[PDB]
């Protein structure tokens, strides 16, 4: 029923919510302070500044055709609709009158402060080739250009502050934050947002909820149990708004536990509604748009009066408001508007910078098109209305004026037609001598640039900041799981103790013993040495090998000096030289067999083992064959123990020919030493050829030893076969011992050279005793 | 000028009576045939609606129609005159007043893009739009647009139906060929959105049509070459206009092409003779589809009895007169300077002008026909008791009409139920179309059948019915499925190369081949490792005769020997030998039999519980005579039958013991078959299969009878020395020495026979055969001088 119209060359329009939805019967209610008449007289003050500005637009003069939406639909629609009739081709229809004004073409729809209105602006504008910028639209759902062509927002919708959330998020070093949403359409679309820019940089999501507004406090109660019971992490974020905020707050106090969370726009200061939980909100962080106050707008608004401003019937109507009155008595001219505080929102700034955007966009085209002239030329009489849009508006580059010269915003329009948000981080700084109060940190201009110094939980003075990592990073040990659907966080589990790290998921092993120090480079079996056996475990060994030479040495010299002796003289004195040197080389046998192990060594040892054996049980089997023979020449009893001993050689160096050792080391255990024991010989055909040999040799002695009625060294004799007896019990023992101990590492070896020694010592004993009787006793 | 009649309730329309050829101008001043019989149409339906006491009889119905010749600004001029005489406020033009009327909806909407930009501003008000000749299916969503209501299928529905003609016509796979800058572009992008979606579908190849420039046609000749190099595809949908559809088929018919790849054809192409001409060889298989086209006879009856007296209702009408054969009118205009000629005279002049009623036509009919319905459904649930039209139409909304609109499934103008979906959208009623020549001469599209929510057609329509309608079903080679194949789709979709697996596994349910547990193969179809009874070492011909005859030959020296054992006890000879000797030797003997015959019997689990100690026992007993007689001639000669008996008892306990041992380390089981072959037709190979018998373990076994002949060698190397007793004694060293060499022998076949797969049929034969000659060389010995005896 009310437009207000401003004479000009290029008439704008706007749309601002002056009244509010009153119900069915009524159309609208009493109008608002805040955001129907002040944001007026700013664009009001703003289009004035632009018709006094020498710089910009100086030929051409804007004006103004400014319509109220009483904040509906269908009202907002039937306003709206005067912009395109005005624009129409046609006009007015043809008829007959039952018995003046010209439409005026307006380019600008400056106006929207909420997201219904905005939302059926856009829709009925984007097809009539007219554009359209808000200076109140932060609902996500004008952003699709297919559905809403012409529309540059200059304020930051919601959801493009997940951005923001994400820079904090990622500053502080946080990855299982929670986070909280309403069960509306922009809430749902801005939490859908962040969690699409928290997977662009990788931030995991614990829990993802919607609360309501028409639920009590139980509801609240149960959502706010439902987030803090599962804990792994002391970060939050609180997307929904004030009123839903508060109620929230107020739950997490009835809790009694407290800890840091992000606030969006909904709880950027908001100090007034949540004055009563100021336990809670102790460490938090929240985002405020930023809304420098303006001097200019401030002085013209203080100084507006109705009898000298009465162009605008709303305005006279909040001035009845404010200071009730009736006209009719005139009694508000008495009432003083510096009387009261004026208290600017942060709107004044957005349409202040949509009316300069677009005034901008006007200078820019008219430069474009024809810059000879300063008034509108012809070619511009018609607006386009859709390359003014695409070219000029969409793609500015003004400086945001009316602001303080310290600061630089810079707004400027993206593709999607939304203007460039400039973000607060205000935080609840704990004041236990005064008051709780807000602070602010820093901006979100281009990039997150905020102090940890000025933030109480961030400053390394009061303590380290809380975190929200699911997990805490271990060293080189235990791999990294590899476990899907929880692949947002890692968390390393524990690997056999005998793994080494072969990759970040994969557990494997190529070596133990020594650590590696590098990360994942570096693998080697062992740095062994060449002595693994202990000298106290090895001293026993070589005190009996030392007994054994000596033993030897002894009954040699005995031998040697009482080689008159008529027991010698009519005996094999060369054959006990022989026997006495191989008993001698079984003590050089043992001692090499515990020496440095290798190839070499171990087939020394081995030739040794064999071959001093072998040499004894010939000479023995010699002698019992001679006295078995003559009881019932030298050089046939040397030569047969020789061609004896030429069959195990022949064998041995054929099996050395066949088959060629190596350093071949296989270890069953997973930690172990890869130092070589004996050989690279395993259980094979080798050990049974030998002690075939040992089995023919000793059942020939034990054959031989038949003859019992020796009437010459019957004691000789009698010692002798109790020597071989004892011989071959101490192998079948060894047989098994050996047999048991298949698999020992060292044990096996250690008790081979122990009952070698100890049958080498026996046999030489068992000579040394008669010797003794015959000549120490 | 708009059209106005007078009624309590009026409905909007936009109708095309002109064109947009000008673009300086709003509209062309020529008409088009389409746009204008249409209109007429929906004022018969009003008229009609308006007439009968069973729709609509306490209130009559209005129409309210304007043009729209698809302009981006005066269509929406015309769409946004509907909502200004709404609010019709007026209060700032002052002249020196009339009455408005509401609109409830409109029955405009004919062009594609009018739709949107006449549903756009038409959503945000409470009036409806039911479209009558949109095809652009991108406005079926109702997030966009909550207050349209398409009365015809949209081009999703085509889509739909296209893919529902291709999985019930053998073929999966089809390459796609679509022209952009038009309905074709949506209708691709619908085809391939439905089909990705869609299982057992398949997209061959995807082609764009330019509609720059077709008169060159060098494009066309390089489109139907690069359709032909893709293997065995022979099926194409077209979804582009007939313009370009006659030069690819003309293309076609030029090229010639080996392939002879059939066609789908669209809306578009229909049932009409334009686009092919004396075409044979293209025109078979090309089966199109196309809607519904009824006719409504009351429409043409009214359209013939027309005259420039009684429709004055409408005012393009007057000037309609100037789109016939070349005559105007005076009445009104002025005429022209090339033709003075008046056709008002008569209305023959129409008739004979061979007009014919489009399909469209029908579909204005039906769409105020349910409007009307929804404005009965309304008077019915809220002003049943009223005289006239109710007040509580001005102050109703458009959601209880989008409502009562959804919720219609009346029957139109024509036999078919008209309905709307949740999208408002009507079903799909398309008929299919093929063109064939083999059954009549003349050019026919004979019809397969209906398409309105399943296929109900002839599959055997086709005169040859053999093999063409499964032609192109392939799997982008030729089918293969023979029973052993391997599915690896890698890259190409829907297509995968026909290669087998390895023949060592088996295939499962025709998707993957893996391994049988051992003594298992796939058989010859790859299908499963199937199972058949192992192969037995009974009656083997080509090489076990002659140890069989071998072995039989025993039995007849074992019956000697035993009737002789236990006989003849007056003579000295066999007094002066041992009793137990001979009857142990024949003891012996018969236990080397029977170890040697126990090899034809097939191995089990009862079987080797005893017959692992039958073997032993054999060997041992022969050589515990010979040891009891060198006992015997060396205690006899220096300078005791019973303490034989006890030492040979003693050597068997040993053994008996040493048996019980190294039995008791395993139960007694079958051992599998050892092989490392490749599979062959037979699948039930050479499967031998024994006990726990290995080479170590008859080392083992005979490693006491080494030691039993070296003492028997080293006593007769003595013996032989002094001869005595008809030499008794060094033929006696004779038979061990030959023992002897015949057991080292045997030991040199069972090492290093490592280089042959059959050693359990020919080493274990082998060492038998060597253990009967040994026995039979023993019997011969022994059992001479009884035979020298008996002859002398």
């Amino acid at each position: 029923k009310k437009v207000l119209t401003l004479e000009g060359d290029l008439v704008l329009g706007g749309l601002f919510p002056v009244h509010q939805k009153g119900g069915p019967a009524e159309d609208c209610g009493p109008v608002n302070e805040h955001r129907g008449i002040q944001r007026l007289e700013a664009m009001l003050f703003a289009l004035d500044r632009i018709n006094r500005d020498p710089h910009l637009l100086p030929g051409v003069r804007l004006g103004a055709h400014i319509l109220d939406s009483c904040s509906k639909d269908t009202h907002a629609l039937e306003q709206a609709l005067d912009f395109v009739r005005a624009s129409l081709s046609r006009g007015a229809d043809g008829s007959r009158h039952i018995c003046g004004d010209a439409p005026t073409a307006i380019t600008g729809v400056i106006g929207g402060s909420y997201s219904d209105v905005s939302i059926q602006v856009a829709n009925l504008l984007r097809l009539f080739q007219i554009p359209q910028i808000s200076y109140a639209s932060t609902s996500a759902k004008l952003s699709d250009k297919s559905r809403y062509d012409y529309f540059a927002r200059t304020v930051p919708p919601d959801f493009f502050q997940a951005k923001a959330m994400a820079e904090i998020l990622r500053f502080f070093n946080w990855t299982y934050v929670s986070t909280v949403a309403s069960e509306g359409d922009y809430g749902e679309t801005g939490i859908e947002a962040f969690e699409l820019e928290a997977r662009a940089r990788n931030i995991c999501v614990a829990t993802s909820e919607k609360v309501g507004r028409a639920m009590s406090r139980a509801a609240f109660e149960g959502v706010v149990r439902a987030l803090l019971q599962k804990p792994s992490a002391r970060v939050a974020v609180l997307f929904t708004r004030s009123e839903d905020a508060r109620e929230l707050l107020a739950a997490s106090q009835r809790l009694n536990a407290s800890f840091t969370w992000v606030a969006s726009d909904g709880w950027g200061a908001l100090e007034s509604v949540v004055a009563g939980s100021e336990g809670a909100a102790e460490g938090a962080i929240t985002i405020e748009l930023a809304s420098y106050p303006i001097s200019d707008f401030a002085s013209y608004f203080q100084s507006l009066d109705p009898w000298n401003n009465s162009r605008n019937p709303w305005f006279r109507e909040f001035w009845e408001q404010r200071f009730r009155c009736s006209f009719r008595q005139r009694d508000c001219a008495a009432h003083s508007l510096r009387a009261v505080p004026f208290e600017q929102e942060s709107k004044i700034m957005f349409v202040v910078n949509a009316v300069y955007a677009m005034a901008h966009a006007l200078h820019n085209m008219h430069r474009a098109l024809c810059p000879n002239t300063t008034r509108l030329c012809d070619a511009m009489r018609p607006v386009n209305g859709r390359r003014l849009y695409k070219d000029f508006v969409l793609n500015v580059k003004f400086d945001a004026p009316f602001r303080p010269a310290d600061t630089h915003n810079e707004v400027r329009f993206d593709r999607f037609g939304d203007g460039i948000g400039r973000y607060n981080i205000f935080t609840y700084l704990r004041a236990g001598s005064g008051r709780y109060r807000y602070q602010k940190v820093g901006y979100w201009a281009e990039g997150l640039t905020l102090d940890t110094s000025l933030i109480p939980w961030a400053s390394p003075s009061a303590g380290p900041l809380p975190a929200s990592r699911c997990s805490e990073p271990c060293l080189q040990n235990e791999v990294k799981s590899v476990q899907p659907g929880e692949v947002c966080c890692w968390l390393c589990i524990p690997c056999q103790p005998y793994e080494y790290r072969l990759d970040e998921f994969t557990c494997a092993d190529c070596g133990l013993g020594y650590w590696p120090n590098a990360s994942l480079t570096g693998c080697f079996e062992l740095p062994q040495e060449y002595i693994r056996w202990g000298d106290a475990w090895a001293v026993g060994p070589v005190t009996i090998a030392c007994l054994g030479a000596l033993a030897t040495l002894f009954v040699l010299g005995v031998f040697v000096r009482h080689n008159a002796t008529p027991v010698v003289k009519a005996s094999g004195r060369e054959l006990c030289y022989i026997l006495l040197g191989g008993v001698f080389l079984c003590y050089c046998m043992t001692f090499i067999f515990i020496a440095k192990p290798s190839t070499a060594v171990c087939t020394l040892r081995r030739l040794g083992l064999g071959t001093a054996f072998s040499v004894c049980y010939s000479a023995l089997l010699t002698k019992t064959y001679r006295i078995a023979r003559i009881f019932g020449s030298p050089a046939s009893q040397v030569a047969i123990c020789l061609a004896l001993i030429s069959g195990q050689l022949l064998i041995v160096v054929a099996w050395l020919v066949v088959e060629a050792p190596g350093t071949g080391k296989e270890t069953a255990p997973e930690r172990r030493e890869v130092v070589t024991l004996r050989c690279n010989h395993r259980d094979a055909s080798m050990l049974g050829s030998l002690a075939y040999n040992v089995l023919l040799i000793a059942l020939c002695t034990l054959y031989a030893f038949k003859t019992r009625k020796c009437p010459e060294n019957f004691n000789e004799a009698k010692f002798i076969g109790f020597t071989m007896y004892t011989t071959c019990i101490i192998w079948l023992a060894f047989l098994p011992i050996f047999y048991v101990t298949s698999s020992d590492y060292r044990v096996q070896t250690t008790t081979m050279c122990v009952s070698v020694s100890l049958s080498g010592s026996v046999v030489l004993g068992c000579l040394f005793a008669p010797k003794l009787y015959i000549i120490l006793f | 000028h708009s059209i106005r009649i007078e009624g309590d309730v009026t409905l909007g329309g936009l109708f095309p009576v002109h064109a947009k050829g000008p673009s300086g101008v709003p509209c062309g001043d020529i008409k088009r045939e389409n746009g204008i019989h249409r209109l007429e149409a929906m004022l018969y339906a009003l008229d009609q609606i308006n007439s009968d006491p069973n729709l609509l009889p306490n209130v009559t119905l209005g129409a309210r129609i304007l043009d729209t010749c698809s302009r981006d600004t005066y269509a929406l001029e015309q769409s946004l005159t509907f909502v200004q005489a709404l609010i019709q406020k007026d209060t700032s033009d002052v002249r020196c007043f009339v009455k408005p009327e509401k609109v409830v909806g409109v029955i405009g909407a004919s062009g594609s893009s009018v739709s949107i930009m006449v549903a756009n501003i038409l959503r945000l008000f409470q009036i409806p739009q039911i479209s009558y000749a949109s095809t652009a299916p991108e406005l079926s969503d109702d997030r966009r647009y909550d207050f349209f209501s398409r009365v015809v299928p949209p081009d999703s529905f085509q889509a739909q139906a296209m893919v529902d003609i291709v999985k019930a016509l053998g073929w999966n796979y089809v390459s796609t060929l679509a022209s952009e800058g038009s309905y074709g572009e949506k209708g691709v992008e619908s085809f391939t959105q439905i089909s990705k979606e869609a299982g057992g579908l398949c997209i061959a190849q995807s082609v764009r049509i330019p509609q720059e420039r077709k008169d060159r046609t060098i494009d066309f000749d390089r489109i139907i070459k690069q359709l032909l190099d893709t293997p065995n595809s022979r099926a194409v949908v077209i979804f582009a206009n007939d313009e370009d559809i006659k030069q690819i088929l003309a293309a076609a018919k030029r090229a010639d092409q080996v392939g002879h790849f059939l066609w789908v054809g669209s809306d578009s192409w229909g049932s009409k003779i334009n686009p092919l001409h004396q075409h044979e060889d293209i025109a078979e298989g090309a089966i199109t589809i196309q809607p519904k086209r009824a006719t409504v006879e009351g429409f043409d009856a009214y359209f013939t009895s027309r005259t420039l007296e009684n429709n004055r209702r409408n005012v393009w009408f007057a000037e309609y007169w100037e789109e016939n054969f070349n005559c105007k009118l005076t009445i009104s205009g002025s005429k022209k300077e090339d033709t003075d000629r008046k056709c008002t005279g008569q209305e023959r002049i129409g008739k004979d002008s061979n007009y014919e009623q489009e399909g469209k036509v029908q579909f204005v009919i039906d769409a105020v026909y349910a409007m009307a319905h929804a404005l009965h459904h309304m008077n019915k649930d809220l002003c049943a008791d009223y005289r006239g039209v109710c007040p509580e139409m001005e102050q109703a909304g458009g959601k209880k009409l989008l409502k009562y609109i959804r919720n219609v499934n009346f029957n139109g103008s024509a036999g078919t139920p008209v309905m709307f979906n949740k999208n408002g959208d009507a079903p799909g009623r398309y008929d299919i179309f093929q063109y064939q020549t083999t059954n009549t001469s003349n050019p026919g599209y004979r019809l397969i059948g209906q398409w309105t929510d399943e296929l109900q057609l002839n599959i055997e329509d086709m005169q040859w019915g053999k093999g063409v309608r499964e032609i192109p079903a392939s799997v982008c080679t030729l089918p293969c499925k023979p029973g052993q194949r391997k599915k690896t789709q890698k890259g190409t979709p829907c297509c995968w190369t026909c290669e087998p697996c390895d023949g060592y596994q088996y295939q499962f349910d025709e998707m993957t081949c893996q391994h049988c547990p051992y003594d298992q193969r796939p058989n010859e179809n790859r299908t499963g490792c199937q199972d058949i009874p192992i192969i037995k070492l009974e009656w083997h011909s080509p090489w076990a005769v002659i140890p069989v005859f071998l072995a039989m030959l025993g039995i007849i020296a074992t019956i000697f020997v035993m009737a002789t054992f236990i006989r003849y006890n007056d003579t000295p000879i066999v007094r002066a030998s041992g009793r137990e000797l001979s009857y142990v030797l024949l003891t012996g003997i018969f236990l080397c039999y029977i170890i040697t015959f126990l090899m034809i019997a097939k191995p089990d689990v009862a079987v080797c519980s005893f017959r692992r100690v039958f073997l032993g026992l054999g060997m041992c007993i022969s050589y515990a005579a010979l040891l009891t007689k060198t006992n015997r001639i060396y205690r006899i000669f220096e300078q005791s039958p019973t303490s034989q008996l006890a030492i040979t008892s003693s050597l068997i306990s040993v053994q008996l013991l040493g048996v019980f041992i190294w039995f008791i380390v395993d139960p007694p089981n079958i051992i599998i078959d050892y092989d490392e072959h490749k599979t062959m037709n037979p699948e039930q190979a050479r499967g031998v299969l024994k006990c726990d018998i290995t080479d170590l373990q008859i080392i083992c076994s005979l490693g006491y009878s080494i030691l039993l002949m070296v003492t028997c060698t080293v006593y007769a190397f003595k013996t032989r020395g002094v001869p005595e007793n008809f030499n008794e004694a060094k033929y006696i060293g004779f038979t061990m020495y030959t023992t002897c060499i015949v057991w080292l022998a045997f030991i040199p076949i069972f090492f290093g026979t490592a280089q042959s797969a059959e050693k359990l049929y020919i080493q274990t034969t082998t060492l038998t055969i060597s253990m009967n000659l040994s026995a039979s060389v023993a019997l011969g010995m022994l059992y001479m001088p009884k035979v020298y005896i008996i002859i002398f």
